[PDB]
């Protein structure tokens, strides 16, 4: 293949991994709720009690 | 005990999120050009 | 716009989506750094009462 | 009678996703030692 | 010098910042599973207890 | 109980965070070289 569609694929590659990474956040994102949910549910609602 | 609230930060990176795959959907579409 | 512009400006897109997801990363700490604050300040002074 | 937090699931699926995006990586890095 | 080597590079450098974003994610990781880990040896059976 | 602490990992991520805009830096100053 040419140079050209050579880096063209290679940044391909790239976004790919980048997008990868976009959803590993999504699921950061949803780990952390889950704490902060745990949190006010089930631990504090005991505190309270 | 007044709960937890961490929304504004959790939106905050929901947002940000969506931009970072504007600019990858942008990307690829340049390259999709080539 | 030629070849070698079209891949210049893709990859300048694909940085920018870097740098968003670079913003995510930091603001992910804050928010754990919150969560671990709120256990030490609200959950561990409760429990040890 | 409190059960645990378990968010195992998500954080091996966010592990996962970190590796395919370190194979991705690694794909992009190879066709750049082909030029 | 040429175009096509700078691109190169450009690529290059940004598959480096992806990498440096990859290692902070597993890091990430870490500090969500050690909140978990928190929460579930001290806190819960404190509150069982 | 003693308190929850992951100051060093978190200010770690931090530290793998600056490194990586400093990449994306070095890459723009390229492509404008272009
Ligand atoms: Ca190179």
């Amino acid at each position: 293949r040419s140079d050209i569609e050579k880096l063209k694929e290679a940044i391909r590659d790239t976004n790919k991994a980048v997008q990868s990474v976009q959803s590993s956040i999504g699921n950061l994102i949803v780990a952390i709720k889950s704490v902060q949910d745990y949190v006010n549910k089930e631990i504090v609602p005991s505190i309270a009690r | 005990l007044d709960p937890i609230d961490i929304s504004i930060v959790l939106n905050k990176i929901k947002s940000q999120l969506e931009e970072s795959k504007e600019w990858i959907r942008r990307s690829n579409k340049i390259l999709d050009s080539i």
